[PDB]
């Protein structure tokens, strides 16, 4: 009672304060200013018209103009003109152009599109230093790919080596191998990207290939940073379809994945991640080894990695003296996490079952014995015996 | 219609809609939906005679 | 006068939904979505679906 | 306002300026669509007793 | 239930505070995009934003007509084309003479093709096929041309001139680098022997191999070597090949090599652009097979080459037309394949030189219980080995060190079959 009380008396008042001086604040930024600044803001707003057509740069020609690629269908030789700097652009950055003749007029976005809106997330982590127990080996091979040379790349000086890129998680499903990306992301305090490997393919052609140089684009703007590509296992080696509408697709996409990846420079400053199902549903080589340094195989807990899950679970929950830590583990055989945290949801059911406000001995029991049973094979002992 | 829950029933595999976007983003609008007009119950169809 | 806007050329489209009860939103055979005007003298409990 | 517009909020437009009109938060897609096909759940458990 | 219930209307208020925060903030951002060196700039933007002047849509010719001889009059005139150079100057049953030639056919990129005339800055000499062309917003007629294609300032980047490579840098002195040394240099020195013999002198070598052996860096190597500048364009990392974009990409890097002497044109990972065309396939492509086209009379063309030497790196054999495969244009072949156990100590060395380790490590000690293996591998060895060596807390990783490295990659082998063995207490 008393601590839940003192989370509240740090966050209420500080949190509450914070609200509040934005909102006088942005009468207060108005009025230091009454001139100069107001006048060059105010011819800014007679040259830009309404509304203003998106453009995407492609190039910088020296002589005061450039080409953009449009979503209006013919390209344009545009100049760069009035309140923008030749080198206050960049190749492949969105340009804000003039409707009625074609100019770019400034920037506001630099590299504010959709799909850099997906991949940014602004979401609290759903663990935290490693919350949940067991794989604790497994995090200590992730950390020191990924988060020891954000952390001290001095190190690595020392020792004469160049520092990791990346790393690959792959095996099992109800493993948590997508959640210890998101424990050691928030270890650090790094920049973390949940882009979907998935969110860049559709039916429609040809928009895909632009999606990919996006993510490596914005990944270095805000490095350092950590970029999750989960699940690119759908991007792999198969198709999209077997008539027609995606025979391209796939293909271009990977390809120009792992060109980006590298292209970059052996960097231990931009990690990747890539989340897989397994190799056997990529390419058989991806990017290849000594480059994408290190891989690490989730399998099933063993009887100490499975205590460890289910310790966590058992004490948020009522009692724990009516059956023993012990005799939970010895009728479970060994399984992945997901069917450890699946007993305890099904012990909660139970308890509301029977309406009673105590997980008691006779609801752990039946919760033990149904998840066996799905997920069940008999003939290792039936070849034995 | 019990719980007073939202229905939607999602007839079979989706890439069929296609009046406004592709059914294969409409996958990724299930949460904006869901959550929305939550409380939601989502019976999602596919049988599976696919094998 | 109506009537002459009424008769052709018109353009399909389909309607989805009602946004008010005297304009809807319909999306058309050429691609895009359209914020119209619904005409008094026509269905409007037999139009929504 | 700028601060009555908000983030993924829709909004109507013109075609001859695409000026704003106003604020919507009636979103049209064809998953929503479906919903209007669909219609109400129906029926209870007792109809489909056993 | 008051001790958490109460307190739990409190924890939801707070958050929800926190979401009206955010929305408070973002709607008011940093000022504006206004600079005092472009205000400046504002007082040419007011003219040349209201004149017609700009945007200029981009176009590229497409199609070369000659603008007599073309059939433009068809009044007594038959077919589609006529004498090539008149049409209406050597009859005036047309009742009309024109004078007027060169006139091209563009493309726009919203793929509408159009004939266009010519402007007052526009003569012959300015304009061919593939190059930009920028025409007007309403009634079209070219006004500058603009240089052929996306290709210029993007190619020159993958090409690196003398590399800084040598067969220090590659492990193993392998028998395809024997072979490969008999191809640049040896006709570069004396193309006497070669005509005596009746032999043509190789020039062509195809490089090819399983990943991660290094194809590259012995290509690099040699061509450092032979003292020649390099040229490298890479297939698979280029993918400008749209509508024959790619035989621009090819045509200049060549005839850059071309004027200059004492050059290599190294094309490279031409699985892609330049490759196989998937016609055949479900792609539908042949825009790759331009690219294709293109490169075969390129070298056909250059022959006899007065000793600048064509070369091939390529992943596959497999991804070539079967006319790069007549000799002319390749001669020599050179499968690359795993290194021998010295071979693979060399790899090794030059992994561990970079490093500050104890030395008292012997390097054959340590490739001996590694296999045969790439050496993108033995490049995973070292840098591994230094992870466990920080972890630790030595700033030298011993050979001990090493021997843990090794062992992991190959308990993966053992995980993907059976693992225990006979070799436990053998
Ligand atoms: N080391 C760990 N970190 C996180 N959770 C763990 C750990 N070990 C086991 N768990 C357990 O595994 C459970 C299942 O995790 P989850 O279902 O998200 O798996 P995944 O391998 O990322 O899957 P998918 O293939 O479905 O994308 C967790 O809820 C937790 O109970
Ligand atoms: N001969 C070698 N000497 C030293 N290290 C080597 C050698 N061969 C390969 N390696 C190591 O492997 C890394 C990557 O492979 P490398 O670029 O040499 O190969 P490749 O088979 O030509 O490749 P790709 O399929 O990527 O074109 C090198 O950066 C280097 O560290
Ligand atoms: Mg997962
Ligand atoms: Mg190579």
């Amino acid at each position: 009672t008393r601590c839940k009380l003192k989370l509240l008396r740090m966050e209420r008042i500080k949190d509450h304060l914070l609200l509040e001086e934005e909102f006088v604040s942005n009468s207060e930024i108005l009025k230091p200013f009454e001139k100069k600044q107001e006048e060059e803001k105010k011819q800014l707003e007679e040259i830009r018209g309404n509304p203003l057509s998106i453009g995407t740069l492609e190039e910088i020609i020296d002589d005061d103009h450039a080409i953009v690629t449009s979503p209006t269908m013919p390209d344009y030789y545009v100049s760069i003109l009035s309140f923008v700097d030749k080198e206050l652009l960049e190749p492949g950055c969105s340009v804000l152009l003039h409707h009625k003749t074609m100019s770019i007029v400034g920037v506001l976005q630099d590299d504010a599109d959709p799909m850099v809106s997906v991949m940014k997330m602004d979401k609290s982590p759903t663990e935290s230093y490693s919350d949940i127990g067991g794989l604790e080996s497994q995090i200590q091979e992730i950390k020191e790919s990924v988060e020891l040379p954000l952390t001290h790349p001095e190190l690595y000086e020392e020792m004469g080596i160049k520092p990791p890129k990346g790393v690959i998680l792959y095996g099992a499903p109800g493993t948590g191998k997508t959640l210890l990306a998101k424990a050691v992301a928030n270890q650090t305090s790094a920049t973390f990207l949940r882009i979907v490997g998935s969110e860049l393919i559709q039916k429609y052609l040809g928009d895909g290939p632009r999606l990919c140089r996006q993510i490596f684009k914005v990944a270095g703007e805000n490095a350092p940073s950590i970029v999750f590509i989960d699940e690119i296992d759908a991007i792999g080696t198969k198709r999209y379809d077997s008539n027609s509408g995606g025979e391209r697709e796939i293909q271009r996409t990977m390809l120009e994945l792992l060109n980006q990846l590298d292209g970059f420079d052996d960097r231990g400053d931009v990690k990747v991640i890539m989340a897989t199902n397994k190799i056997e549903t990529l390419d058989p080589a991806l990017i290849r080894p000594g480059r994408i340094d290190r891989k690490i195989l989730f399998e099933n807990p063993d009887l100490s990695t499975k205590k460890k899950i289910l310790g966590i679970h058992t004490s948020k929950m009522n009692l724990s003296e009516d059956v023993n830590l012990e005799t939970l583990v010895t009728t479970k055989d060994d399984l992945s996490g997901a069917d450890i945290q699946a007993m305890c949801t099904e012990a909660g059911l139970l308890a509301l079952r029977e309406r009673r406000m105590q997980v008691t001995a006779e609801d752990f029991k039946q919760a033990k014995e149904r998840v066996m049973k799905n997920k069940v094979e008999e003939n290792l002992e039936g070849l034995y015996l | 219609h019990h719980t007073d829950c939202k229905f939607i029933r999602v007839s079979g595999a989706e890439l069929v809609q296609k009046y406004i976007g592709e059914g294969s983003r409409m996958v990724r609008e299930l949460f904006v939906m869901a959550r929305e007009h939550a409380p939601s119950i989502i019976f999602m169809d596919e049988i599976d005679s696919i094998g | 006068e109506v009537k002459r806007i009424q008769s052709v050329p018109l353009v399909i489209g389909q309607f989805l939904e009602p946004i008010d009860q005297n304009t809807g939103i319909v999306s058309s055979t050429t691609g895009m979505s359209y914020v119209v005007r619904i005409l008094s003298t026509l269905d409007r409990e037999l139009l929504k679906p | 306002n700028v601060k009555d517009l908000k983030a993924s909020q829709r909004v109507c437009l013109r075609s001859d300026s695409y000026m704003l009109h106003k604020v919507l938060e009636n979103k049209a897609d064809p998953l929503v669509s479906l919903m209007m096909v669909e219609k109400v759940p129906d029926s209870t458990y007792d109809m489909v007793g056993g | 239930a008051a001790p958490y219930a109460a307190k739990l209307k409190q924890t939801e208020n707070d958050l929800k505070d926190i979401e009206a925060r955010i929305k408070e903030k973002a709607g008011v951002k940093e000022s504006d995009t206004g600079l005092a060196p472009s205000h400046l700039w504002d007082i040419m933007g007011d003219r040349q934003r209201l004149g017609e002047e700009h945007p200029l849509q981009v176009a590229r010719c497409t199609k070369i007509i000659k603008g007599n001889g073309e059939s433009d009059e068809t009044t007594t005139d038959n077919n589609n084309s006529g004498n090539s150079n008149s049409n209406s100057n050597q009859q005036s049953t047309d009742a009309d003479e024109d004078d007027e030639d060169a006139k091209y056919v563009i493309n726009l990129k919203q793929i509408a093709k159009f004939v266009v005339g010519l402007g007052e800055r526009v003569s012959p000499t300015d304009i061919e096929e593939g190059m930009r062309v920028g025409v007007d917003r309403s009634k079209y007629n070219i006004e500058l041309p603009l240089p052929p294609r996306i290709d210029p300032s993007v190619t020159m980047m993958t090409v690196e001139e003398k590399p800084d490579v040598t067969y220090s840098d590659v492990g193993g002195c392998k028998d395809q680098i024997e072979k490969l040394r008999e191809v640049v240099e040896l006709p570069l020195l004396s193309p006497e022997r070669f005509a005596t013999l009746g032999i043509d002198p190789p020039k062509g070598i195809l490089l090819y191999g399983p990943p991660g052996t290094g194809k590259t860096l012995c290509a690099r190597a040699v061509a450092n070597r032979t003292d020649a500048t390099f040229i490298r364009v890479i297939g698979s990392e280029l993918v400008q090949k749209y509508v024959g974009e790619g035989a621009r990409m090819v045509r200049e890097l060549f005839e850059m090599a071309r004027t200059k002497k004492a050059c290599i044109i190294f094309f490279d990972e031409i699985d892609a652009v330049g490759g196989a065309r998937f016609d055949d396939g479900a792609g539908g492509d042949n825009e790759v097979q331009r690219t294709m086209l293109e490169l075969i009379t390129q070298l056909d063309g250059f022959d006899p080459r007065g000793n600048i030497k064509v070369m091939f790196a390529t992943n596959r054999p497999n991804t070539l037309d079967p006319a790069l495969l007549r000799p002319g244009r390749i001669d020599r072949k050179v499968e690359f394949s795993l290194p021998d156990l010295e071979g693979r100590a060399n790899i090794f060395r030059i992994h561990s030189k970079s490093m500050s380790v104890e030395r008292g490590i012997r390097w054959e000690l340590i490739s001996r219980l590694c296999p045969n293996s790439t050496g993108a591998e033995l490049r995973s060895v070292c840098t591994e080995a230094g992870m466990f060596a920080i972890r630790a807390r030595r700033k030298v990783a011993t050979e001990k060190d090493f021997l843990k490295a090794v062992d992991k990659v190959i308990s993966g082998y053992k995980k993907f079959s059976s693992t225990s063995r006979y070799m436990q207490y053998n």
